[PDB]
RNA sequence: UGCUGA
DNA sequence: AGGACAGCGTGTCAGCAATA
DNA sequence: GTACTGTCCTCTGG
């Protein structure tokens, strides 16, 4: 049964000190999900208003 | 960084290997091409492409146009056609290993590729 | 029965006086907005790169 | 000493299976491949008579090793037959149509003689025979039908043959295609037999792997062999052609070949060591042929053993079939990828290894700016130089500095790793002990000459390659300037814009020709000066960019003034010039203080890099900045002054003197027609490229010396006293929301504060939402007029520094970097957020956002930002300006993601069209796709001057232009009498003719009597034969009561003489032009002999010596023969887009016009002007309300429905609010209802009911006479006041809330539409020139509807966006010019212009069979080229056509010239060199 | 650009540290240990590039084609010295010799760790915190560069033109708030 | 015989580059070198002293050809 | 497959 | 012959770890 | 993703 989870890869990554601001930032990101990479229209990308306060506008990786 | 010049030639196809950590050769591609013949340059998309990559010297049975027909003796070692008992009608013709690969690949499947030697 | 035009500034392509842009950032995270006119006598769409 | 054989054709059969052995060096029976070891086991896949797989071992069947040892085949021997999966499918038809009983196919012999005889006339190239032969068919036993067609037949296959070479043409493999696709698609279905009307043995196949005839059995390969097998007797003559001699044998497998070891090497997998995914899909086979081979066995030491055998058949063959194809069998697990994996895909063997090869003696490093090289050099890091070797060979004259590089070494740089002998070969020098190098520098000249790999020698030429490569100009040939002490390739700014390069980590490749012949290529043909400009438009790529832009414009400015001593060392550090003295100056003040000008110091630099033979040029032209620029102060009234006579703005050189102007990016830059393209015109290539560099050296010694540039915040600060109107203007808009979102929502104008939400909510919550984005419209209005407000308070002259020396102004209005909206968006106001066309979204409470309130009006909730970046954007802004960022970059991604995809589709349909030495543009097989290239041929770059309005520079530089160029010698080695007498009998003609639509004719000429007959001759007649009484009089007096040879009405009626290109052959021919370049001529010469007379300077030109000049610069723009034009119009139509309202707009729209060739557009249109008359004004409000759709749901109230008697009443709306603008009337309405509404109902209700388990009264009649379930309805005497209907099944019926029907399907229900229009529309003005014109657009597609009113509208002039439509009514010529206007008008959206040249030779090919044909996978089926058409798509689909129908190819596309390593056949491949003995 | 002498006195300089994980339970199966680090005595090979342990000194200097390790196979009695291969200079800081989580591992496992310099070259991506990347292109000499009229001399030359069309403003505040940091004594934030 | 006169661009370069390989490979030079060691830069001194023996074989779309002396083209 | 660079 | 539908398709560009 | 080809699928015509 997958867990009733709907993803099954990428669920665990390598946490690497480069820096302690690529450390820091492993626990506390939030993946919408790893099969969405994978979409012709783009609608889970569009930063709505009701991510005030819970998800940062301008910290998302940029490609 | 990378430069290579000679190095692995994989051996499915006789082409420069890859990657950085060996020599390591840079996919020419197929959008490139186009932009080489717009220019006209033929003779330098011809050299490039044969003389860096896959140029090989293969054995055609020119009368019946078969790569796979040559044959060569146990050691004069005088090339002889297998499907016809001809051993003059053999003449060298340039050709890729890809297009040798190709032809084999196609066999594996009891298509021929009867090709016209000239 | 009962109960667009942007801010517009001057700038020329075949006759004069005044076009209209939209600024949209059609580029990536390390280049700059591209800006988008529009004339005022005409209708002739420019799309800049910056 | 190479083979010296090459190939002439390739063709593509089948192996016959007899033959294949002999082709086998042994069979192979063990299946354990991988020795315990990892060894070879004898008599497995891998075998060493298979070849040797590795180095290691030797063949047995030659004795030779690897790398020297051509692989060999082996097969291994199948237990029974098998079906081949590639012939299967072809098979599985070829028993689906036929009689099991008789073996004759079911099709009618007539078809099968008809198809006979079309093949064997198309396999001689015959074309008009296969309609010839259909007709003679229709128009006529068995017997009786072969002797009608064979005797046709044979004829033309006799009186046309010696065309079995021309018939591997386009135009002829199409018929082919479609004539067995055809057979193929209709005449193969299961029917009952002819002969016995009892002989359908069905066959019909469940998954691959299985066929099952009935009376359910399986069909054994062996029967459904022998059935094949007797099939083929009887019907063989018809199949032979419909296959090639195929034998029924080749569709079955008793064998399967094991390709040679060297192409299966093993690598390793999860828990494997050394596997190969082939070899894994063949053991398969080998360990299911040795269980099948144990039950036979078994058989013969002797119903589940049956069972099993037919069960182990079928398994046997889903492994053969995944060895052919992984995903054709997709119920086994441990299946590796098969052959058509290998072949066809992206990853594939022919995207890559045939088409993007690998290369050697090539570098890629990360590029440095460097400048201080020249603009055609690459600065090479010494690591390279130390490395890249070229292999030169050792002569007289080179023997000294090679003797130099052997002994300098592998390491020294003038060295050399390596020296080849003249039968031997690689004796390598890398050693470091520098006297056996010394041993070998020797013997050099001690046959074929030792050949030196010498290093890189600081003048060679290398290929430099950025790799997003979507042009020409992004491959261009560069001088190796040798560089010590760095990793990088150091490479020109002007040069930037050609790659696009950006020095931000930008890695680039270079490659070394090795050949000698491909060095004179880029030499000549690829080097970096014959791309100065773009083959899109013609308009110069290569600029100086930047600080070189603001330098130059802060020099030559007016006030620029320098003493000797910064006058010199300011020319001679932009020239460093090496040859010859630096004329220089005088200085233009020569009293208080001797000083020069920085005009000057441009002046002087530009005196002396002309070449020292040539002349100074004149060059008239404008600045980019504006001479408004510089209007500090309000400019008073000069009563005689026109101030442009004197302005800043007017560049004038006078004799390479620069006397007025700025010199900003309109020249140095990247702008047509400045002073870099006039040098670049005027005195070639290299002498711009001078330029560049010079200016670029003289501009960077300025700001660096004397002057310097920065950019601090005093430059993008605001004045205050305007900074308080800004402030106020934000106060201002702050109020705007309530007032936009209101009358929008037409609302009561006032006194609604709370309806207003409340209808902006349901609106929001709205199913169709196009009442919610008519808000979004009108709100980013309001807010629009406070931000237009305030950048004019701000932004002209609220700055503290204004333009001369404000350093944000004069960067962005120089060209420099920057626009007025970046200058803007800084200072005092960042604008309106749209990230969808839209503003931001709203959550699904109401809130575009946490902070506000929801549905707030206010502009600031909908992402108007009234704050700058020179004060930051507070945090609710600053999330939309993120929203709006992002949205950017997602769309960048998926926008190249498409656009890469259309321009491979394109570049792969156009390539091989190339011109040709009869000026002629043909395909790779000789289809002639155009006559003249560009219509005219002039390719684009060199037609950049011949516009007019560049004939003034050409008249004022003439002397320079005949010197430099044409000279004496061609302007009096030219005679243009045949192509000037031409133009003079056109000139005649056309003087003869003003109207040439008048429909000129010998018979209507002698129509002038027509007064003569109509006053006493014919007036006693009738229509005799429909023609008249009087027109008998003309026809009798003009037919035979005429002169015999002088009734010579003829000559007065004769069509005008062809043009010129068509008859005299414009490139040798002199004076032979196009019909609109002589016009432009006649009209300059015209506007110029009226200029001189008042000219105060001498002209020593005559109007006829201009005349023969522009004549000899156009006979010489004329698209060299083997230019390749296809592929140039295959990259400019996709650079543009690569990079980059009711219609449909960007690549969408591209790809429904090329690729997909749809006849569904998502946007249709039309567009008729309406025919200017005062009736057709009036009627034409009458048609408009005529066409558009009225449907039952657009005209009704609510429905009541009561319930298995379920009654309806539809309670129509009042005509108030309908009826204005829809031309309807309650009675038409209502009959409608009663005849096709009540009907529809009862057919639906059907539908439903089928798988459930005095005068009201004739009106009433007549309908339930004709359905038998209604009573009776109502009658509305008034207005349509109460017209319910009822119904009632009364057994038994499904009784639930059928409203629901009945809803669903008052919907669709219209009353009445012209087919295919959705809505019309006036729009008022389309024109300032002749502001008068009225267009009826349209939202939908049909041409014959609007024919009926010629008399309202103009016909002529009807457009539409379909091509396919118009393709219908018009043709294919009349698609022609939709095709490219379309593109065109797809194009200009964006400010791109493709140059109409290329949009010619697109839709000329397009349309080049007679209809509107897709440009992808589906146009590629009609296509002369196996090869190619298979480096496209669907490889192995293309593979298996061109195998069963033999197909043949030439090697003449690109393509096919690639794969076997051949010269293309265009561009430098196009002639031979025949060295003469 | 960057000022050379900056650069020169330890402007940006770096390292890098590479640990490789030697594990030489490969080049053999289960049979018998292939595996001791340790040197047969006298190998011509490693006469003085290794220490009697089959491991590099701590604190020498690897190049390309340097012996590296050195296995001896017990039963046999034979060493291969595995070579350095990669093209590039670092000296060796620390090697640890790890057991088998039971205390019994017989010297089989090693983590080597190479350090390698690498100071800002050209061609490196150098970057502020207002996302204003860009690679190094020059290192202009110290007398060459613009000095001011306090005898200073910028280390780093940031060409004006990236500010007009990406609008970052916040570069134009940090320098002037740094630079009345630095004189002040003060810290802004 | 009808077609253009002048040496197209692609045959300059393909002209250029033969002379050169045949330079190379020990070929008399009929263009009194100067103390250069570029074989182009001597095919390019002999192709303006109209001094090369080759014969541009110019190919018509159906196999018809027409074959023009590298001396008798008027090379631009 | 997770990353990263244009 | 009005459909119903099952069926193929592509998708810029090079590196590293690592592991099937 | 949508739109194309394709594929019959078998419904009223001699
Ligand atoms: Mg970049
Ligand atoms: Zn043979």
């Amino acid at each position: 049964t997958g867990l009733g989870l709907l993803q099954d890869s990428g669920l665990c990554v390598v946490a690497d000190k480069l820096n302690f601001i690529r450390y820091l930032s492993h626990f506390r990101c939030v993946h919408r999900g790893a099969d969405f990479a994978k979409m012709r229209t783009t609608t889970v990308r569009r930063l709505l208003p009701e991510s005030w306060g819970f998800l940062c506008p301008v910290h998302t990786p940029d490609g | 960084f990378q430069v290579r010049t000679t190095g692995a030639r994989d051996r499915v196809t006789n082409q420069p290997i890859g990657g950085r950590n060996v020599q390591g050769g840079i996919r020419f591609g197929e959008m490139e091409r186009d932009a080489l013949l717009a220019h006209g340059t033929s003779f330098l998309l011809h050299d490039r492409l044969f003389n860096c990559s896959d140029r090989s010297v293969a054995h055609v049975c020119v009368k019946c146009g078969s790569l796979l027909s040559p044959l060569l003796e146990k050691p004069n070692r005088k090339y002889n056609c297998t499907l016809c008992s001809r051993s003059d009608t053999i003449d060298t013709v340039s050709v890729p290993y890809v297009f040798r690969y190709f032809v084999a690949e196609l066999a594996a499947m009891n298509i021929k590729v009867k090709l016209d030697v000239v | 029965l009962g109960t667009g035009p942007v801010v517009d500034r001057r700038c020329p392509r075949c006759g004069h006086e005044g076009m209209a842009y939209h600024t949209r950032q059609m580029r990536s995270a390390d280049e700059g907005q591209t800006v988008f006119y529009t004339c005022t006598n005409c209708k002739f769409q420019e799309k800049e790169d910056s | 000493n190479m083979p010296w054989r090459r190939l002439q054709g390739i063709s593509f059969g089948m192996y016959s299976a007899e033959e294949l052995k002999k082709l086998s060096v042994k069979s192979i029976t063990n299946p354990r491949y991988l020795d315990s070891l990892g060894n070879p086991s004898a008599n497995g896949l891998y075998d060493l008579a298979l070849g040797p797989a590795d180095s290691k071992e030797v063949c047995s069947t030659c004795v030779q090793d690897f790398s020297n040892c051509s692989g060999h085949l082996g097969h291994i021997e199948l237990p029974l037959t098998v079906y081949n999966p590639l012939l299967f499918d072809k098979l599985y038809l070829l028993l689906r149509g036929s009689c099991l009983n008789c073996h004759m196919l079911t099709c009618p012999r007539a078809v099968i003689h008809l198809l006979l005889c079309q093949l064997r006339v198309l396999e001689v190239g015959a074309l008009q025979a296969v309609y010839e032969l259909e007709r003679i068919l229709n128009r006529f036993s068995a017997s009786e039908i072969r002797e009608e067609l064979e005797q046709y037949t044979t004829e033309i296959v006799q009186n046309n043959l010696l065309g079995s070479q021309g018939a591997h043409v386009k135009n002829v493999c199409e018929s082919k295609s479609k004539l067995i696709a055809l057979f193929w698609k209709a005449h193969m279905n299961a029917k009952r037999c002819p002969h016995c009307k009892t002989g359908r043995s069905v066959v019909r196949k469940e998954h691959n792997s299985k066929l099952t005839i009935t009376f359910r059995g399986y069909l054994t390969p062996t029967s459904a062999r022998e059935h094949l097998s007797a099939l083929w007797k009887n019907e063989g003559f018809f199949l032979n052609y419909l296959f090639s001699r195929f034998n029924p044998s080749v569709f079955f497998l008793d064998f399967l070949v094991v390709p040679p070891s060297r192409y299966r090497p093993v690598s390793r997998l999860g828990d494997q060591m050394f596997t190969n995914g082939q070899t894994v899909n063949l053991q398969a086979v080998m360990k299911d042929v040795v269980l099948i081979r144990k039950l036979l066995a078994l058989m013969a030491q002797e119903q589940s053993l049956i069972d099993k055998l037919y069960n182990i058949w079928i398994r046997l063959q889903s492994h053969v079939n995944i060895v052919f194809d992984s995903e054709m069998d997709k119920l086994m697990m441990d299946k590796y990828p098969g052959i058509r994996q290998i072949l066809e895909k992206k990853e594939g063997l022919f995207r890559k290894h045939m088409m993007g090869k690998r290369v050697d003696y090539a570098a890629r490093s990360v590029i440095c700016p460097d400048m201080y090289i020249n603009t055609n050099e690459i600065g090479i890091p010494m690591v390279f130089a130390t490395k890249l070797t070229y292999p030169q060979p050792v002569t007289p004259w080179n023997v000294q500095e090679l003797r130099q590089a052997v002994i300098n070494g592998p390491n020294v740089h003038p060295g050399a790793s390596m020296v080849i002998n003249e039968d031997g070969s690689r004796t390598a020098l890398s050693a470091v002990d520098m006297t056996q190098r010394e041993a070998v520098a020797k013997q050099l000249l001690t046959q074929g000459t030792k050949i030196v790999c010498r290093h890189v020698k600081n003048g060679d030429i290398l290929l430099l390659n950025r790799q997003p490569t979507l042009h020409r100009p992004s491959i261009q040939a560069h001088r190796a300037r040798i560089l010590p002490e760095e990793k990088v390739l150091r490479l020109h700014y002007a040069n930037c814009k050609a790659y696009n390069a950006d020095f931000d980590g930008d890695e680039m490749n270079a490659h070394f020709p090795q050949s000698e012949l491909g060095r004179a290529e880029a030499y000549v043909l690829a080097c970096t000066d014959q791309q100065y400009l773009v083959p899109k438009d013609g308009q110069p790529l290569a600029g100086l960019i930047q600080d070189h832009m603001v330098s130059g414009a802060s020099m030559t400015t007016r006030g620029c003034f320098f003493t000797r001593e910064h006058y010199m060392e300011l020319v001679y550090r932009g020239l460093t010039d090496k040859v010859g003295r630096v004329k220089l100056l005088s200085p233009s003040i020569l009293k208080p203080f001797p000083l020069w000008t920085g005009k000057q110091v441009v002046s002087t630099l530009l005196i002396n890099i002309i070449p020292e033979d040539h002349i100074p040029l004149n060059l008239s032209g404008k600045a980019k900045i504006t001479g408004k620029a510089w209007v500090k102060e309000t400019p008073r009234s000069v009563p005689g002054f026109n101030p442009d006579s004197m302005c800043e703005s007017q560049v004038i050189i006078r004799e390479g003197e620069l006397l007025c102007g700025v010199l900003d990016k309109a020249h140095y830059g990247s702008s047509a027609y400045g002073l870099v393209h006039c040098c670049y015109e005027i005195y070639g290539g290299e002498t711009s490229g001078k330029v560049l560099t010079c200016l670029a050296r003289l501009f960077t010694a300025y700001l660096q010396l004397y002057r310097g540039f920065t950019l601090g915040v005093e430059d993008i600060l605001v004045k205050p006293k305007a900074d308080v109107k800004r402030q106020r203007i934000i106060e201002e808009s702050t109020h705007c929301g309530p007032q936009a979102v209101r009358a929008a929502l037409n609302l009561p104008e006032a006194a609604s504060y709370d309806e207003v939400r409340g209808k902006w909510q349901d609106a929001h919550l709205g199913k169709d939402q196009r009442d919610f984005n008519m808000i979004d419209l009108k709100f980013k209005e309001e807010v629009n007029h406070y931000s237009n407000e305030i950048n004019k308070a701000c932004m002209p002259f609220g700055l503290h520094r204004q333009f001369p020396e404000n350093s944000l102004q004069m960067m962005v209005q120089s060209g420099a970097k920057g626009s007025t909206v970046n200058t803007m968006q800084i200072s005092c106001l960042l604008g309106q957020i749209e990230l969808e066309g839209r503003r931001p979204p709203l959550m699904a409470s109401g809130k575009s956002l946490p902070c506000f309130e929801p549905y707030e009006f206010t502009p600031r909730a909908g992402g108007f930002v009234t704050g700058r970046f020179l004060t930051g954007i507070k945090p609710p802004e600053f999330f939309f300006h993120c929203m709006a960022g992002r949205e950017g970059l997602v769309d960048t991604a998926v926008k190249t993601s498409r656009s890469g995809y259309l321009q491979r589709c394109i570049i792969k349909h156009l390539e091989g069209l190339v011109v040709q030495y009869d000026l002629t543009v043909r395909d790779s097989d000789g289809s002639v796709v155009q006559f003249l290239y560009g219509e005219d041929g002039l390719d684009i770059p060199k037609t950049q001057f011949l516009q007019p309005k560049q004939f003034p520079f050409l008249a004022s530089n003439y002397e320079v232009i005949m010197k430099s160029q044409h000279l004496h010698e061609v302007l009096s080695r030219a005679d243009p009498k045949k192509a000037l007498h031409h133009f003079r009998a056109i000139k005649k003609w056309q003087s003869k003719h003003p109207n040439t639509l008048l429909r000129r004719g010998a018979f209507l000429s002698y129509s002038q009597k027509i007064q003569e007959a109509v006053k006493a001759l014919k007036l006693e007649s009738e229509n005799r034969n429909g023609r008249s009484p009087g027109t008998q009089e003309m026809l009798r007096m003009w037919y035979e009561l005429d002169e015999e040879s002088r009734r010579k009405y003829q000559k007065k009626a004769a069509a005008c003489p062809d043009p010129s290109l068509s008859v005299w052959r414009p490139d040798i021919y002199f004076a032979s032009v196009s019909e609109t370049f002589e016009t432009k001529v006649d009209d300059y010469s015209q506007e110029w002999a009226a200029q001189t007379e008042k000219s105060y300077e001498k002209s020593e030109l005559s109007l006829d010596r201009l005349r023969t000049l522009l004549q000899l610069k156009w006979q010489r723009s004329l698209c060299e023969p083997g230019e390749a034009v296809g592929l140039l119009a295959a990259q400019s139509i996709g650079e543009p887009s690569t990079q980059m309202m009711n219609v449909t707009l960007g690549i969408p729209r591209l790809r429904e016009i090329l690729m997909v060739a749809s006849a569904n557009i998502k946007t249709p249109m039309m567009s008729v002007p309406v025919l200017n008359t005062k009736k057709a004004l009036k009627r034409v409000k009458s048609l408009k309300k005529q066409l558009t759709r009225v449907c039952l749901g657009e005209v009704l109230q609510k429905i009541d429905v009561q319930e298995q008697v379920y009654q309806l009443r539809f309670q129509f709306l009042p005509h108030a609010y309908y009826q204005q603008e829809k031309c309807l009337r309650p009675e038409d309405i209502l009959r409608f209802m009663e005849t096709r509404f009540f009907k529809l109902l009862m057919e639906s209700i059907k539908k439903k009911n089928n798988k459930a388990s005095e005068a009201m009264e004739r009106r009433v009649q007549a309908v339930r006479e004709i359905h038998p379930f209604i009573d009776d309805y109502q009658y509305d005497t008034e207005e349509s006041l109460w017209c319910q209907v009822t119904v009632k099944l009364p057994l038994m019926k499904i009784n639930f809330d059928m409203s629901s029907l009945v809803v669903s399907l008052a919907h669709g229900a219209v009353i009445y539409a012209t087919k295919g229009i959705t809505r019309c529309l006036l729009n008022e003005t389309t024109n300032n020139k002749n502001e008068k014109e009225l267009v009826l657009n349209t939202e939908g597609i049909n041409l014959p509807e609007l024919f009926k009113y010629a008399e309202v509208l103009d016909l002529r002039r009807l457009y539409s966006n379909d091509i396919h439509a118009i393709a219908n009514t018009y043709g294919i010529e009349a698609a022609l010019r939709v095709i490219e206007k379309e593109i065109k008008d797809v194009f200009a959206v964006y400010g791109i212009a493709v140059d109409p040249r290329h949009l010619s030779l697109v839709a000329d090919y397009m349309c080049f069979e007679g209809v509107y044909k897709p440009l992808n996978r589906f146009g590629i089926r009609s296509n002369s080229s196996p090869l190619q058409q298979m480096t496209f798509e669907t490889s192995f689909q293309f593979l298996k056509q061109a195998t069963m129908l033999g197909s043949h190819d030439e090697l003449r596309s690109p393509s096919a010239c690639l794969v076997v390593g051949k010269v293309v056949r265009g561009g430098t491949g196009l002639f031979e060199l025949k060295q003469p003995l | 650009i960057v000022n050379k002498a900056s650069w020169e006195r330890g402007f940006a300089h770096g390292s890098v540290y590479k640990s490789e994980f030697i594990d030489l339970s490969e080049k053999i199966k289960q049979g018998d240990s292939s595996l001791v680090f340790g040197i047969k005595p006298g190998d011509p090979r490693v006469l003085q590039k290794l220490d009697d342990d089959g491991l590099p000194f701590i604190g020498a200097k690897l190049q390309y084609g340097d012996p590296y390790y050195s296995y001896l196979n017990l039963n046999t009695g034979e060493s291969f010295v595995m070579y350095y291969k990669s093209k590039e200079n670092c000296v060796v800081d620390n090697i640890k010799v790890c057991s088998n989580d039971t205390g019994s591992g017989k010297f089989k496992c090693v983590c080597i760790t190479m350090r390698v310099p690498r100071n800002p070259t050209i061609g490196d991506k150098f970057a502020s915190r207002h996302g204003q990347k860009g690679i190094l292109s020059r290192l202009w000499p110290a007398e060459d560069m613009p000095f001011t009229e306090s005898g200073m001399v910028p280390d780093i030359l940031f060409n004006p033109h990236g500010f007009p069309s990406r609008m970052t403003i916040g570069m134009l505040i940090e320098s002037m708030a740094g630079k009345s940091a630095a004189l002040h004594g003060l810290c802004h934030d | 015989r009808i077609t253009t006169p002048y040496m197209t661009k692609y045959e300059r370069a393909r002209v250029l580059g033969t002379r050169a390989l045949q330079i190379a490979m020990c070929a008399p030079v009929m263009v009194e070198l100067e103390g250069e060691t570029d074989p182009l830069l001597i095919a390019m001194k002999e192709l303006k002293a109209r001094k090369i023996p080759i014969i541009i074989r110019r190919y018509l779309p159906d196999g018809s050809y027409e074959d023009w002396g590298v001396d008798e083209l008027i090379i631009t």
